[PDB]
RNA sequence: AAGUUAAGGGAGUGAAGACGAUCAGAUACCGUCGUAAUCUUAACCAUAAACUAUGCCGACUAGGUGUUGGAUGAAAGUGCUUCCUUCAGUACCUUAUGAGAAAUCAAAGUCUUUGGGUUCU
RNA sequence: UCUGGUGCCAGCAGCCGCGGUAAUUCCAGCUCCAAUAGCGUAUAUUAAAAUUGUUGCAGUUAAAACGCUCGUAGUUGAAU
């Protein structure tokens, strides 16, 4: 089996999570910017950290990778889903209510205009 | 059967009294619960009570002020002479600077300070912390 | 019968754990009979190393922090 | 308690519910104290407030909201019991 | 008021279910011929407006945590803690965060408000250990131990809970000095709703 | 010392914002610090320290496959000689880390005693102010108020306890298996706690409320 | 000790009830006790049964099925795994 | 239930007994026969894990889901069903600032804050 | 946890236990503790025993609710 241990995988998700500008969807590219901005003494380590790393920018093209929290995508995101309609849909011309419902309204002596029924 | 109508009742009071239930009802009445009921009234320990008017055996509904930690019977009334008070006092109440003792005595029922003072012997009833 | 004390952190398997960890025995001699003396002491991490230089970090492989 | 020349010999003087007169002891971690604001007829929050202490007995028994109501029914702060 | 009714009307807050739960009958007006139960829509309106003062009582806001845990009451929360000065958890909750000191997120505040009792039952539980006073938004089935004060509504609507809490978010903006009354507020609703 | 607080009530007490921890005993806040009752109660500034004592250690097995796994529980009991009390316990592979954390669980669960008379009123109450009982396992004590020359009428455990509770004069009686230490010393305690919350009729009247810590120093706690 | 609120039978409000036997081990069990399996069986298995059709007169046939109703003791029953040993909280989930 | 006495009845099952197997042995478990008994009428005996291993009468204290037998009040009916309320049996689930050594308990709760009446051990 | 002798023997020990060649417990020397002109041992009796329970026990599983109902003596009995 190929498992990576959380010593791998801990050191790749600070790498994406800090240097995310730099890194590309090319192994070798990504390779030598892990060269420079971490400590690895062991080569063999170096390699499997670094591809853990190109298969994390995979991932984060088809969207949010759970337990991964670039900035970028939450803003980006933030202005997509604040879309406002042109006009609510709370309000309706008109108040449609159970039978039983009416009652209770009307027994509590408050007016509301345009109330009906089924 | 009933054989007792005191002993339900403060067993009654005290079961209500342990959940904060601001009120309580008394199914059977008799004289003797209402002396009880007005002497605790004047130690203060419960409110104003009332008294219900059905053509049977009345029924009392009591105001509490969560303020009684017991109140229980005797059941054999045992006769105390007035020099057997402190023997009794000892045994049964909390302490020496509150709580009462109730007797039955030939001038009514009162708490052990009062029988002392009218040099008075009886038979006891209950008490009430 | 055997007793061990320890404080800290220690390394028992590999590579590192012959370089550095230091190691002594002793013996003394009681009119019961003999007693052993054992001791190990898990040096600084500097150790150095193949190519004569500080091992600082045996195997941590802390992150820089990208400049502001 | 006073002793005899009328000096207070308790350490403090502990707190009792609003609802029950209870008796709130210093490890009770179930018992809460509520502030509620007062307006000024304009609608806007003044500095005043009202209190009330509730302890852990009935608030695990459930009833802390019926006692509270009844409470600010009392304090003219609500139309119902 | 009128129009809040309206809108309460509008969306689904008044209708509840079975499993009447004998403590909230007090707030329950009817039940219909399919079984369900109708909740007065008088005296929500009142408890809203009490707990809009209790909350307003506080000093700072910060001190003051707002929890949902289900997917669609998540924009709501967070909508009500921006404009408000609290703090929103939306979520899966950590079972150590108001009793364990040493944890990472240990967030002690002075007063807590629940979506659901029935879901967010840990957070409830935990705030018994540390004298909080929890209030909450309860249904026709929902369980009253550890609750102050209980706002009848229906916790099941994305409607219903984005309503509820726009309603109590520009109450408490009334109660301050930063917009006066007779003027609506100028957010609109559909910005606390689901998706 | 030189303690970094974690909770707001521990940075309140690291500065004079609290003085004496009555206050918090008043608004049953917890305590999650030993440094909190350090603090209140220092060799200097202070008419009566803290004491200690280990009354008990016991070993316990587990049994494992490779025979068996002992280790220690330790019993200290705390006390003011003035009415404060506390008790704890801990468990560990060696005694002294063992006494070292009943130490701080005796701290942690410090609570007030009351005190009181038999009879009239004079300076410096003495006893306990009414009849109180505790319970734990199987045993159970009584405690009853007695007169002022009346030393502690009871086992060893029992003097010891009231001796840190700062109380003079009692009787007492108990039963069940009270060989079993732990709990007949929890059983004294959970009687002792017992004493403010019994409602006698001299605190009948109504006091209202004063405000909490947390609403008092709400402004300087925000400032960090 | 006492494992069963209800003592691994069902009877209240009653004093003697009437034995059954065994299907497979002739034992005799009170009838409130014994484990009851109502099947509904085929005669053959599908295969010996689409045979049968072809060879068959009526050109639309049916064949007829088994109605058995056996009945067991707690040993001749847990032993053929009709009932298996569960854990404490297990044992008082119902159907 | 077994067992005893007398008169009947007597298919199936079958303490005893006799065989055939397994086994080192097997007066047993398995198999083939089979006597008393098991059933009825008239008399004895007085025992069982005859168990809810929890005596009987009365008071109080909590929510829900059912089910057996009445009664009251309202709707879909081809004076019948469904719903609501209430009395009397009878179970189950959740939870107890209630209890226990615990298992667990709606009583095995209202007990050093110890006494409603009473029989047996 | 001092020094010699013995070695599952001799012996000690109210109870738990000690003694099989390095015995804090046997036999001795020294030194310490307790009460002290007094101090040990045997038998009986009281408290300890809420282990005889009126005050004040226990009876599902630890010892313990008669197989079940009727019934005389006894004990106990609504409100005015
Ligand atoms: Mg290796
Ligand atoms: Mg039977
Ligand atoms: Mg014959
Ligand atoms: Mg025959
Ligand atoms: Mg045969
Ligand atoms: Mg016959
Ligand atoms: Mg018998
Ligand atoms: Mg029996
Ligand atoms: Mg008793
Ligand atoms: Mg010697
Ligand atoms: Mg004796
Ligand atoms: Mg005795
Ligand atoms: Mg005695
Ligand atoms: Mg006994
Ligand atoms: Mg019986």
């Amino acid at each position: 089996g190929r498992v990576r241990t959380k010593t791998i995988k801990r050191a790749a998700r600070q790498i994406v999570e800090k240097y995310y500008a730099k890194l590309t969807l090319d192994f070798q590219i990504n390779k030598k910017i892990t060269e420079e901005v971490a400590i690895i003494p062991s080569k063999r380590m170096k390699n499997k950290v670094a591809g853990f790393v190109t298969h994390l920018m995979k991932r984060i093209q088809k969207g949010p990778v759970r337990g991964i929290s670039l900035k970028l995508q939450e803003e980006e995101r933030e202005r997509r889903l604040d879309f406002v309609p042109e006009k609510s849909q709370i309000d309706v011309s008109v108040i449609y209510v159970e039978p039983d419902t009416l009652r209770m309204i009307k027994s509590l002596g408050i007016n509301i205009s345009n109330m009906k029924v089924h | 059967v009933r054989m007792s109508v005191l002993a339900d009742c403060l067993k009654t009071i005290n079961n209500a009294e342990k959940r904060g239930r601001r009120q309580v009802l008394i199914r059977p009445s008799s004289k003797v619960v209402i002396k009880f009921l007005q002497y605790m009234q004047k130690k203060g320990y419960i409110g104003s009570f009332e008294i219900v008017d059905d053509h049977r055996s009345g029924k009392i509904v009591v105001n509490l002020l969560g303020r009684i930690n017991k109140c229980a019977v005797i059941s054999p009334r045992y006769d105390v002479k007035l020099d057997e008070i402190e023997k009794i006092i000892t045994s049964i109440l909390p302490s020496r600077l509150f709580g009462h003792l109730i007797l039955t005595t030939p001038y009514g029922i009162m708490d052990h300070e009062e029988a002392r003072r009218k040099h008075t012997g009886g038979k006891v009833l209950g008490f009430f912390f | 019968k055997s007793m061990k004390f320890r404080d800290g952190y220690l390394i028992s398997t590999g590579e590192p754990s012959k370089r550095f960890v230091n190691t002594a025995t002793r013996s003394a001699q009681l009119k019961q009979g003999v007693l052993g003396i054992k001791v190990k002491i898990m040096l600084p991490t500097a150790i150095d190393t193949r190519t004569g230089l500080t091992s600082i970090l045996p195997d941590n492989i802390s992150v820089l922090e990208p400049k502001t | 308690m006073f002793n005899d020349q009328k000096v207070l010999v308790d350490i403090y003087i502990p707190r009792k519910c609003s609802a029950t007169s209870r008796l709130i002891p210093a490890k009770e971690h179930g018992a809460v104290q509520i502030n509620v604001g007062m307006v000024d007829a304009n609608g806007v929050y003044n500095g005043k407030t009202e209190t009330f202490a509730i302890s852990g007995h009935v608030r695990q028994n459930g009833e802390s909201d019926a006692c509270l109501n009844r409470l600010m029914y009392e304090k003219k702060l609500l139309s119902f019991q | 008021k009128e129009e809040s009714i309206a809108k309460m009307l509008i969306c689904k807050v008044h209708i509840g279910t079975k499993n009447l739960e004998n403590k909230m009958k007090r707030y329950v007006y009817t039940r219909a011929k399919d079984g369900v139960h109708i909740i007065n829509l008088a005296k929500t309106y009142e408890k809203l407006q009490l707990a809009a003062r209790i909350i307003v009582a506080i000093s700072n806001p910060a001190d003051v945590v707002v929890v949902s845990a289900r997917p669609f009451g998540s924009r709501a929360v967070l909508k009500f803690a921006q404009y408000t000065g609290a703090q929103a958890i939306a979520g899966r909750w950590t079972p150590g965060m108001l009793t364990n000191q040493i944890i990472q997120k240990f967030t002690e505040p002075r007063l807590l408000i629940v979506t659901d009792p029935r879901t967010d039952a840990q957070s409830v539980k935990e705030s018994a250990y540390a004298n909080i006073p929890v209030i909450a938004l309860c249904d026709s089935d929902s369980p009253l131990e550890h609750v102050d004060i209980a706002i009848p509504c229906n916790n099941k609507g994305k409607e219903s809970i984005a309503l509820m809490y726009w309603l109590l978010a520009q109450e408490v903006l009334y109660l301050k000095g930063v917009i006066p009354r007779s003027e609506p507020w100028n957010v609109m609703v559909d910005m606390f709703l689901w998706r | 010392k030189n303690w970094v607080p974690v909770t707001k009530l521990g940075r309140l007490v690291k500065e004079g914002k609290i003085v004496s921890i009555e206050e918090i005993y008043l608004h049953s806040l917890p305590i999650k610090e030993y440094q909190i009752i350090d603090y209140f109660f220092q060799p200097n500034e202070c008419s009566h320290p803290l004491k200690d004592d280990v009354v008990k250690i016991m070993p316990v097995q587990k049994q494992t496959r490779a025979g068996q796994r002992t280790r220690f529980k330790a019993f200290v009991a705390i006390g003011d000689g003035n009415g404060h009390c506390g008790l704890g316990v801990k468990c560990a592979k060696e005694v002294a880390t063992a006494i070292r954390g009943a130490i701080i669980s005796a701290k942690l669960s410090l609570i007030p005693v009351r005190r009181g008379y038999w009879g009239n009123k004079i300076g410096d109450p003495h006893t306990v102010p009414m009849k109180v009982s505790g319970k734990c396992g199987s045993v159970r004590i009584r405690l009853v108020p007695a007169p002022r020359g009346t030393q502690i009428v009871g086992a060893p455990t029992t003097k010891k306890m009231l001796n840190f509770a700062g109380i003079k004069d009692c009787f007492s009686s108990s039963c069940g298996k009270t060989k079993t230490k732990g709990n007949f010393l929890r059983a004294i305690f959970n009687a002792l706690s017992k004493t403010y919350g019994y409602l006698t009729p001299d605190l009948w009247k109504v006091t209202n409320f004063d405000k909490s810590p947390y609403e008092e120093w709400s402004d300087f706690l925000e400032t960090y | 000790p006492k494992k069963r609120r209800n003592g691994g039978r069902s009877k209240h409000n009653r004093g003697h009830v009437n034995p059954l036997r065994c299907s497979n081990c002739g034992r005799c069990v009170p009838k409130d006790k014994a484990i009851k399996r109502f099947n509904i069986r085929n005669i053959v298995d599908t295969s010996a049964q689409r045979d049968i059709k072809e060879a068959s007169v009526y050109s639309t046939f049916q064949l007829p099925k088994l109605y058995i109703k056996q009945c067991y003791c707690v040993s001749c029953a847990i032993h053929s795994r009709f009932v298996r040993v569960r854990s404490r909280e297990q044992r008082r989930v119902r159907k």
